[PDB]
């Protein structure tokens, strides 16, 4: 029993904080009240972090090198069926 | 032979007007371009002797099947004729790198190039194979300079879509 | 082609008054809405193959003399399996079009004009594109606002062909 | 303009509140420091989850017996439970040290926290441990000595980050003591 | 017609295959200055006859023979065709604007509309330069923020821009 | 497909032939366009247009259609696809479509496009479907293909009440 | 008299199509500002006397012959200046109406129809009028997302008159 | 003819005024990105043989009627014609990004193309095929992304050139609609 | 250029990273046998899906009770994520054969997975079988022994590649054990 203290409608209730900055004259920073949600394997599969693969690109073509490059990202990536 | 200065005197002729301004901006741009021009066309005058030897082998490379019996490239003396012709194309890319148009190019390698291939047999993409080969071979900071080198492959490019 | 951005332009338009806020607000609420229209959309695309096939084994199962019956409308042979997997894609691509302009325009220009003479003069039935649209309906996997703003596409559909 | 800031959270009625121009230089010349403040919460919120992550994993393979059976992390709902009461703390003392004050982290989170705890039967040096696991993390962070990450700042000294969120850190961890 | 949305469906179903992950979050982000879009529009809409009048008023005072004795605009039948062909290009740049491409403004407005001024005598570069006085008068009032949070509305100013030239060019 | 329910005929006076070489008075000024009008005879049609399908208060400003007239301006449009532009306007639609039935609708326009009055009831039960399945468009564009509309009024006259006045009689109806 | 469930409703009529949600979120637009039109309705009613007032003396010092002249369309007399305040209600009393039900379909078709011979045929200026609403337009109090729906259906007023 | 001056002169004209400093400013911004519009056209004529090339036969093998017997692409000379009947209208466009102005797109290329067509029996379908192939691909060519060759630049973005030359080759799409 | 890449990894922040040729020519000098270092790397990503596709397809129909109910793959949910989780393994070996080290392999992706798998209930020795089919297609992708599909590639003998993908594959086949 816990209803003393933390009762069931502000159960679980954090603020968060949000960053709009880009060295803009637009940039600003916004804070809000929230239900928060996680679940298990977040102890090594952060949020910020979960489900994020390293892509890599190429562009090349045979006796073309000095056109050929290549790049790098980690998106959210899911399954084609 | 099409130019900067030919284009705006037969233009200003055939309109029998004296040269204005339009005309004599077109040769400004000229003398602000032959610095990056003539700096590719003093070293393809002195590294052609390399240049048309390894684009010329790169030819039979991608296409071996020109050494055969029956063929174009049967004997030694017609692979001397080949390298002959893409020696005397690079001439005529660095003579429009000296003139500042293409005038050498469509007077003396490009105009009446589809008969002679035709009626001798000879095929048509194996001059393009040895000049698309030295067109990416060409890196910018190193052969030339950044000015130089977009404007020595805009005459390869050219010579490309002209014999394609 | 009929969005909800669509009659907001035809009604201005028909005395060539100016838009109001009265046109504003029913584009505004598209706006609304196009959020969860469009992972409806996106899941319903990740499934087609799934959803494509089951559907089809599903008209299958419920009607048995389609793949049994000696004719060319029907799916005994090989190709008729190809035309009847061909038509139940082309209705998955409808809802999802419907499902991202958010209305039912797409689908009232692509399929519904000349769909009775298209059953009538080839012979096939409607009442099987009704059981490959009930198969969808129920085991898309999605639910709650999602799945409630996918199934009113689905049995649009299943309202213009009964 | 701190007080927009609290608004929020005594109306808690999840509606986001936003500040720029004349209304957040107006904050940054009321709150101290305020340019090294906002790099530091900025240091906070793009690490966050890693650092719960990090903190909960180093507290389990320090104590195996919470995930041992019977133990308070076993059977992982729960552990989802102890990961999410371990970044409500994180959030909790990133406004701390975002306000410059430490008096919503006593009403709203640790009013009443170690009697909670203590009728769930948590036991309470494992958090202990955890939110000292963060202290390091922060200060860390703080100081741009974060052996694995990286972000590019405007040159000087931040004092102040470091000691308020190791003040802030011990209130919390004194609190639940 | 053809909005926004539909355009990415055209040429999605022309080539056949889905819409693609990548442009889901394209419109989602089309979405996300849907407030902002609105605000533009509204402003556009709520003065459009001083833009209008305006915009011709600054037009005959550097240009008379139009109102002279024997121009185009002179009497008082042609001086008001002049205001409803404003009002009619004003008109279909606010239509556009909130569909989101130009498609709706070349389709019932400037589709023929230079072979009609051709015919009918109209010269062809005052239209633009009404327009052009429209258009000035238009992003300028889509700046003002009284009475909006403050943002940035440029890119879609921007596009505002980019409907009035369009409508300028196919008119000389 | 549910074709249009078989009513039965009457007896009027445009049903029958009028004797009437050189005509006076009782002719209503037929505005057509196939006259070449210039600039301000077309202003004369535009008003009897006007006058034809709404009353003389729906020539008010706020009931004009400015653009319409535009279209009959540079001969995009006949005067035929003018009229019923003008049904499918919207002040047509809350002045007079909205404050009635669809029977009482149904003689409000068949009176007004084809310029006779109606045979009996059973006409106005045959032709209300058409407000309800295909609407409002779905019933003018049906009215005006039938060969009472394009037998006298072509497309290019503005209809008018047909035969209304007996010659020798002053009264009519 | 429009409001954007009508037309929600007149599109789809048209065809005598069902209500898909092409206008069922045309509808929930409307839901959505209804809660800031409807508090701009209750505080512009609560303001109605002062603001119907400052109007007229807004318009008395503006042009000040409208109180010397002598006629019948003229606020010289003590008559005039009652006609001149109950126009005034009777415009307020058309904004509160179009602010209520989320459309000008109520000024529409009680206010603005037929406006213009009634202007010209008893010689009333329509300038009287912008001046009375401009007063309004800016001194109504309302301020934030209410008062930027009070203000459009005010200055739509102003746009047709002028 | 026009260009992105004569347009604002012949603006200019009706209004009987000078060009002043309020509308010669898009003109020196217009001559501070000419550097760009000469590296883009550049790039467009340099790789126009298998634009065109890729363009028609592109139209070819996803519409195989054209091919067909009694097709409007069926023997060589109608081929030819439409390789041809291709290459004129990117040269066009290529005049028109070059000049910065459609105004000698419309007028050689454009007037009377779309009876012209329709007295031939051209479909006008496979004509806005090939038309957008090639918009694909010099919008390509103009950003560098194109897949199976890059070309060397200096660094900045060109989407204000990509947008130009996509209007250019929708006024084609649109006029022989 | 490797220094940017490492950043793109260490803040997980979705953003590519681009280099020219002189960027390209210090990462090949870093790098060992780059030029066949990058064959491989594309023998990869131009055959990726079709490799997630064939392995879970090889698993499915060598033990067909995960899509029988009850079955892990059964249900519309499961196969989508399964798909996902394979195709994420292939990414980061992908990169690990890139890089010459396995040291994001595990930092990023097999550190607590197999913690996570056992969690959620899924079946250890399909995922194994899943990741022996995806090492077989690996290292025949890498002789360009296929005998489905071909590249022309440079003349030579790459067999490295396949030792260094199946040490990488064998990694995490122990790792997820
Ligand atoms: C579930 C499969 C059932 C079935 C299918 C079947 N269909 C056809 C032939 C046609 N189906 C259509 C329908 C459409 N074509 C479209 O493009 C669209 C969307 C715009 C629809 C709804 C048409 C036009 C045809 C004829 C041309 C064709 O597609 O082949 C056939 C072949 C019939 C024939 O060849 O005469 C079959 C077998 N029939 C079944 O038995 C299944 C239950
Ligand atoms: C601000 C006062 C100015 C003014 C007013 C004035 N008005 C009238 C007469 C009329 N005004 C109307 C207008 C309306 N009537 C309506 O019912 C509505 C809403 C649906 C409007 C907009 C009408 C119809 C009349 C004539 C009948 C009447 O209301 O009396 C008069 C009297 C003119 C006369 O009697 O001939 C005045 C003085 N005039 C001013 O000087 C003020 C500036
Ligand atoms: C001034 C402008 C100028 C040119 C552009 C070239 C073009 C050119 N090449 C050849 C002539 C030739 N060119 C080739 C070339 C080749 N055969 C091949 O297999 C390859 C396609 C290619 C080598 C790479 C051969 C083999 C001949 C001799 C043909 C023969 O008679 O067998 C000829 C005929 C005259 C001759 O015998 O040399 C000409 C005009 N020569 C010029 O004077
Ligand atoms: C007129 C212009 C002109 C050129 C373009 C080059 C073309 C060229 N390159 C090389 C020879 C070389 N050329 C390069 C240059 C490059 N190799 C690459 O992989 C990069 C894409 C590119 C720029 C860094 C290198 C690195 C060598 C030595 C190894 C090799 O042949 O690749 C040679 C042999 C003789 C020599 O070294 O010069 C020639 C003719 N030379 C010229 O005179
Ligand atoms: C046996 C179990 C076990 C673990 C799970 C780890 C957990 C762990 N991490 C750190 C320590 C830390 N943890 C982080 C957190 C992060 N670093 C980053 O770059 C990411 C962004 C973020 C999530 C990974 C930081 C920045 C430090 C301080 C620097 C460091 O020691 O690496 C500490 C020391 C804190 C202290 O007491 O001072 C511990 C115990 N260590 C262990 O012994
Ligand atoms: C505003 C601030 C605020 C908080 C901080 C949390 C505090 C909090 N945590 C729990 C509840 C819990 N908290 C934990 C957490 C832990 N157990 C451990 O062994 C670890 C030391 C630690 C995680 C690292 C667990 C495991 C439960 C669930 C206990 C149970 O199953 O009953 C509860 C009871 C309600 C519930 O069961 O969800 C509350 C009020 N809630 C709040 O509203
Ligand atoms: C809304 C978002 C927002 C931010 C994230 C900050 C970003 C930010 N930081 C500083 C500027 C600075 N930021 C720091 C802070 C630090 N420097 C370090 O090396 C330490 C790691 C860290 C201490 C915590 C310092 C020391 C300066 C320069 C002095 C100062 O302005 O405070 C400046 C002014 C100069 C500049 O542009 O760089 C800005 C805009 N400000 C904002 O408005
Ligand atoms: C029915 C009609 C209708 C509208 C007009 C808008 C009105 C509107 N705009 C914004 C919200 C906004 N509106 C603007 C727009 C602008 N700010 C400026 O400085 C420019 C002058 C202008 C561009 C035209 C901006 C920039 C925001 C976001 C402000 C913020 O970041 O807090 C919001 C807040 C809610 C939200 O986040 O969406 C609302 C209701 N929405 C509507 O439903
Ligand atoms: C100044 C601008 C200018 C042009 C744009 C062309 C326009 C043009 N094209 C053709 C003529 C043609 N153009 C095409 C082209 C096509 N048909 C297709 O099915 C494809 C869609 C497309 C090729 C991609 C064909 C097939 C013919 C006629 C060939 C014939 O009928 O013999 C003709 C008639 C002349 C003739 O046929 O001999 C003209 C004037 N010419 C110009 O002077
Ligand atoms: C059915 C038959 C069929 C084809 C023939 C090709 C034709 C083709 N090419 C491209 C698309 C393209 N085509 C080119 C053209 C070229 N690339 C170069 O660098 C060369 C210089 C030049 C000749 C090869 C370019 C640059 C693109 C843009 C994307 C790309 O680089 O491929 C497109 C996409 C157009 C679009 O997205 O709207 C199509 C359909 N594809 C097909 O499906
Ligand atoms: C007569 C021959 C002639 C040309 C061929 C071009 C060649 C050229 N391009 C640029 C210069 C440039 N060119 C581009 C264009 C691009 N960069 C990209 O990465 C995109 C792919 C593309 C469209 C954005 C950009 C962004 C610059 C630098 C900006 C500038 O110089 O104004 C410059 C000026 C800087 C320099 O000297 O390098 C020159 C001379 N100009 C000419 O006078
Ligand atoms: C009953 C279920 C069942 C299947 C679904 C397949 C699945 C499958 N494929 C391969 C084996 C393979 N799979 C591929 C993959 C591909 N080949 C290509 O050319 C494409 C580009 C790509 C996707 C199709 C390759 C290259 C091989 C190795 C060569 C081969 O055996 O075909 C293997 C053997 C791997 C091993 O254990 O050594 C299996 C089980 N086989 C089955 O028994
Ligand atoms: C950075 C690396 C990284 C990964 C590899 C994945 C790992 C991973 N997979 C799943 C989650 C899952 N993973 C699988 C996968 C499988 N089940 C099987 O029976 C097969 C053996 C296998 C597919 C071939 C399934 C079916 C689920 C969903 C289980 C559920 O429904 O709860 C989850 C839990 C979160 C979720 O449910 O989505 C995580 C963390 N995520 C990551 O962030
Ligand atoms: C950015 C993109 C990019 C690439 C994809 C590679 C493409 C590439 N590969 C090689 C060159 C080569 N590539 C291989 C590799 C192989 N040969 C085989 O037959 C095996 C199947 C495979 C082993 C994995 C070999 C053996 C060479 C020649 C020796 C070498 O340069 O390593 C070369 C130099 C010579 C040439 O141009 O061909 C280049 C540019 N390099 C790049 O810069």
């Amino acid at each position: 029993l816990y209803n003393k203290y933390f009762s069931a409608d502000r159960l679980h209730k954090a603020p968060e904080i949000l960053f709009e900055y880009n060295k803009t004259k637009y940039d600003r920073v916004g804070v809000r009240y929230t239900e928060v949600t996680s679940k298990a394997s977040e102890r090594f599969f952060p949020k910020s972090r979960m489900n994020r693969a390293p892509v890599i690109e190429i562009s090349y073509r045979e006796g073309a090198v000095s056109t050929a490059s290549v790049s790098l990202s980690m998106p959210e990536i899911s399954g084609p069926p | 032979m099409k130019s900067v200065i030919t284009t705006v005197v037969s233009a200003a002729d055939a309109a029998g007007r004296f040269p204005s301004n339009s005309d004599l901006e077109s040769i400004q741009g000229n003398i602000q371009r032959s610095a990056a021009r003539l700096e590719a066309a003093e070293k393809l005058a002195g590294n052609h002797e390399a240049v048309v030897k390894e684009a010329g082998d790169a030819c039979f490379a991608k296409y071996a099947y020109l050494k055969n019996p029956g063929e174009a490239g049967e004997n030694q003396e017609k692979i001397n004729k080949c390298y002959r012709d893409v020696d005397h194309y690079m001439r005529l890319v660095n003579y429009c790198l000296v003139v500042g148009g293409t005038g050498p190019l469509d007077e003396w390698g490009i105009a009446g190039a589809r008969e002679v291939y035709r009626t001798l047999n000879l095929p048509t993409s194996a001059y393009v194979a040895s000049i698309a080969y030295t067109r990416d071979r060409l890196c910018v900071p190193r052969d030339m300079s950044a000015q130089a080198g977009v404007e020595f492959s805009a005459y390869l490019d050219y010579l490309i879509n002209a014999l394609s | 082609m009929k969005t909800p951005i669509t009659e907001a332009i035809a009604t201005a338009d028909n005395q060539g008054r100016f838009l109001s806020n009265t046109e504003l607000q029913a584009v505004n609420g598209r706006y609304q809405r196009a959020t969860a229209s469009l992972t409806a959309a996106k899941a319903l695309t990740g499934s087609a193959q799934r959803l494509i096939t089951g559907a089809a084994q599903a008209v299958y199962n419920k009607f048995p003399y389609t793949t049994q019956m000696p004719g060319p409308a029907y799916a005994s042979s090989a190709i008729g399996k190809a035309k009847c997997a061909r038509d139940i894609g082309y209705y998955l691509r409808m809802v999802t079009y419907c499902l991202v302009v958010g209305g039912t325009g797409p689908m009232d220009e692509y399929l519904v004009a000349g769909l009775e003479e298209i059953n009538r003069s080839f012979d096939l039935s409607p009442s099987w594109y009704i059981e490959a649209l009930q198969y969808i309906k129920n085991s898309h996997g999605l639910s709650g606002q999602v799945a409630n703003e996918a199934n009113a596409y689905i049995d649009y559909a299943i309202n213009t062909l009964s | 303009m701190l007080d927009a800031f609290s608004r929020v959270v005594v109306n808690s009625d999840a509606k986001a509140a936003y500040v720029g121009g004349s209304d957040l230089q107006a904050l940054k010349s009321f709150i101290a420091d305020g340019n090294k403040r906002l790099d530091a919460v900025n240091s906070i919120v793009s690490n966050a989850s890693c650092m719960v992550s990090d903190a909960v994993s180093g507290m389990i393979c320090e104590n195996p017996g919470l995930i041992s059976p019977g133990g308070n992390c076993y059977t992982n709902r729960r552990m989802a439970a102890c990961l999410r009461d371990g970044e409500i703390i994180l959030r909790y003392v990133s406004y701390a040290l975002l306000a410059g004050d430490a008096s919503v982290l006593e009403d709203r989170c640790l009013n009443g926290l170690k009697e909670t705890y203590i009728a769930l039967g948590v036991p309470t040096n494992s958090s202990i441990r955890a939110v000292s696991i963060m202290k390091a993390q922060a200060v860390a962070f703080i100081t741009n000595t974060a052996t694995e990450r990286k972000m590019s700042f405007a040159a000087g000294d931040c004092t102040s980050l470091a000691s308020e969120v190791a003040s802030y850190f011990d209130r919390v961890g004194a609190a639940i003591s | 017609m053809l909005d926004a949305f539909a355009k990415v469906v055209a040429q999605a179903d022309a080539r056949g295959e889905f819409l693609s992950n990548t442009q889901i979050d394209a419109l989602s982000k089309m979405v996300k200055e849907g407030n902002q879009r609105l605000d533009i529009v509204n402003k556009v809409t709520s003065n459009a006859s001083a833009i209008v009048t305006n915009s011709a008023r600054a037009l005959f005072a550097e240009q008379p023979q139009l109102i002279q004795p024997g121009g185009n605009a002179y009497t008082s039948r042609r001086m008001a065709a002049c205001l409803r062909d404003m009002e009619i290009v004003l008109r279909y740049v606010s239509y556009a604007m909130i569909a989101g491409d130009s498609s709706v403004l070349d389709d019932r407005c400037l589709n023929g509309l230079r072979e009609t001024y051709q015919a009918l005598g109209t010269p062809g570069s005052s239209v633009a330069v009404a327009i052009q006085k429209m258009k000035d008068a238009s992003v300028a009032l889509a700046n003002d923020t009284t009475g909006t949070p403050i943002g940035d509305c440029s890119s879609l100013v921007a596009e505002l821009a980019g409907y009035f030239d369009r409508a300028a060019v196919s008119v000389v | 497909s549910i074709p249009i329910l078989k009513y039965s005929l009457s007896t009027q006076n445009q049903r029958v032939e009028s004797f009437e070489v050189n005509p006076g008075d009782e002719q209503y000024r037929i505005y057509s366009t196939d006259s070449l009008p210039s600039s301000s005879e077309v202003d004369q049609i535009i008003w009897a247009a006007y006058r034809q399908i709404f009353s003389e208060h729906q020539i008010l400003k706020s009931t004009k259609q400015p653009f319409l007239e535009s279209q009959l301006r540079f001969n995009q449009i006949s005067i035929k696809d003018f009229i019923k532009g003008l049904v499918l306007s919207a002040p047509f639609r809350d002045l007079n479509y909205n404050v009635n039935n669809n029977y009482r609708f149904v003689e409000i326009c068949v009176q007004r496009v084809l310029g006779r009055d109606i045979y009996n009831e059973r006409e106005k039960i045959a032709w209300s479907i058409i407000i309800a399945t295909q609407g409002l468009e779905g019933f003018i564009d049906t009215l005006l293909n039938t060969q009472e509309y394009l037998s006298n009024f072509g497309d290019s006259i503005v209809p008018f009440q047909r035969r209304r006045i007996i010659p020798q009689r002053s009264k009519g109806e």
